């Protein structure tokens, strides 16, 4: 069934699971032309594709040239997610192919479910949470890729660093979502915060500082913080 | 003209015939429905007065055969049978006649119903949907499944409708996915029309009794069968004129005929609504739109 703040915890347990998110998958700009009527001008998107028990993000690049000559664009790219996660299962080796894919927007699941009919023993799954997976843009070395990608491009991350090298699934998948959400709800505050102090770099082959223990836990705080403050400023708290 | 005569009543009950029904007293002298026309298919059909619960009947063809009814006390329930003693059967027959102790099929001249809810029902597709070849009519009830429902018991007593699944690798070409999910014109006119139906009217027939099947049993699972053969036409781009204006007709004389104060179960608002409202075939129900409208609005 769906997943919510109920099967939370089965997202660690260890049956394959991807998360897929679309919302970076067709992305415009709104422009007036010569004549004065509106048009879109369209960029390079991104289907992202996350593991959250062992961070594996499976980074689709979609190419602004997948749009050319088609109607009804919203609609065609959940179809191409589907194409594209499916293509992603038929590549993964058996016993590396995932037992359930959530979707974090329920109009996906008739696409992704057709588009996965061959695999009729992988669940496809809606979920009533509240992901802040749009906010992956905001992280600075995938804007990076995506925008500069020529071609249709598949990039591979590890989304959590090393982490896991010190902490559980369940609590890089808290720190990464605390710090998306933070990110969608006021990104220049956000990104002040993790990038105010010139001596914590990030390495090369990494999204996020190399905050040592002691220094997540401030992050996090201010993080907390940041998040609190701007419901307050939405809402007349 | 046939007749199907009736042993006895030996419990009180409703008996229907086509689109009409009567009250029967307990051990009332009913003996039978006469003056039944020859050319079409029928259904005879049955709820006990103490047991509202489990209708069931009997399609039938006079054509082929002579047939009666009798009550069983074993399994109380009014059972179908047939006499092949011809001569036996007149005899039957014409004394209840002589002491006119039976109903005369009430049909009015002027009235085209029960020929256009069956125009497309052929007892042999029956018989195949409803598989038990010792008898040349076949036994539904309220409570029979479909073979769609068995997969998702007891095969014998299956309704063995065509198998239509809109998410399923028969209904989709791999390549052609978002294609043929948002067009089943593939669907219908190649795999359903000339692959399974062979034609329009095999298609219309296996429709139009699983509508009288949720119609007069209210079997739940006939309802579905008749929805999704609606639903794939509607849902297919490209369909043959002839299917589109008959098949107007077909929904027109359904939604006339169904009581008006089970339309809550047996319609299913969301295919309603796409068929008359968002589909391709939208425009092409001209009949069927107005009839929904000044009928059920609200379900709209």
């Amino acid at each position: 069934g769906a997943m919510n703040s109920s099967n939370y915890a089965e997202l660690f347990n260890n049956d394959i699971k991807l998360f897929v998110d679309d919302t970076n998958v067709y992305r415009v700009t709104v422009h007036k032309t010569f004549e004065g009527n509106v048009a879109t001008k369209a960029i390079n998107g991104c289907i992202f594709t996350l593991n959250p028990k062992t961070g594996h993000l499976f980074l689709k690049i979609i190419h602004t040239s997948v749009w050319a000559g088609q109607k009804r664009l919203s609609q065609l790219a959940k179809w191409k997610t589907a194409e594209e996660v499916s293509a992603l299962v038929r590549s993964l080796p058996k016993e590396e192919q995932p037992k359930q894919i959530i979707v974090t927007r329920k109009a996906m699941l008739d696409p992704l479910e057709v588009h996965m009919l061959d695999f009729p023993n992988i669940a496809i799954r809606p979920t009533e949470l509240r992901l802040p997976f749009s906010a992956a843009m905001s992280i600075d070395k995938l804007s990076d890729v995506v925008m500069k990608a020529t071609e249709p491009q598949m990039v591979l991350f590890n989304i959590y660093d090393d982490w896991l090298d010190r902490i559980s699934s369940y609590t890089a998948f808290s720190r990464l979502t605390l710090l998306l959400r933070a990110l969608k709800t006021n990104e220049e505050s956000a990104k002040m915060i993790l990038l105010s102090d010139p001596t914590i770099t990030i390495k090369s082959y990494h999204l996020w500082p190399s905050f040592t223990d002691e220094q997540w836990i401030t992050i996090e705080s201010q993080m907390r913080d940041l998040i609190l403050t701007e419901y307050g400023r939405k809402y007349n708290v | 003209m046939n007749t199907v005569p009736f042993t006895s009543a030996p419990i009180e009950v409703t008996i229907g015939i086509d689109q009409y029904s009567f009250n029967v007293k307990e051990n009332q002298p009913f003996h039978g429905i006469k003056d039944i026309p020859i050319g079409h298919v029928h259904v005879i059909h049955f709820q006990h007065a103490d047991n509202s619960s489990m209708r069931y009947g009997y399609w039938f063809d006079c054509r082929m055969g002579n047939f009666y009814i009798q009550y069983d006390p074993k399994d109380g329930l009014y059972k179908m049978m047939e006499e092949r003693d011809g001569a036996k059967f007149e005899n039957i027959v014409h004394n209840f006649k002589e002491r006119q102790m039976m109903v005369s099929y009430p049909k009015i001249d002027e009235d085209d119903t029960w020929y256009n809810l069956t125009e497309f029902v052929q007892m042999d597709k029956i018989r195949k949907i409803v598989r038990k070849d010792e008898n040349q009519f076949s036994y539904v009830d309220s409570s029979m499944t479909t073979v769609q429902e068995n997969e998702l018991s007891d095969p014998a007593h299956s309704l063995n409708y065509t198998v239509i699944n809109f998410k399923s690798r028969e209904a989709i070409r791999p390549g052609h996915e978002m294609e043929d999910f948002l067009d089943k014109s593939y669907y219908l006119n190649t795999v359903m029309l000339q692959g399974i139906f062979k034609n329009s009217s095999n298609y219309f027939g296996e429709l139009q009794f699983a509508f009288l099947n949720a119609m007069f049993f209210g079997n739940y699972g006939s309802s579905l069968q008749w929805h999704a053969m609606i639903e794939l036409i509607c849902s297919s781009a490209t369909v043959p004129k002839h299917m589109l204006d008959k098949l107007d007709e077909i929904l027109y004389y359904q939604i006339k005929t169904l009581p008006e104060q089970y339309s809550d179960i047996l319609l299913n608002e969301r295919v309603w609504n796409i068929c008359l409202y968002s589909s391709f075939q939208k425009n092409s129900l001209h009949n069927t739109e107005k009839i929904m409208e000044n009928k059920y609005p609200e379900l709209l």
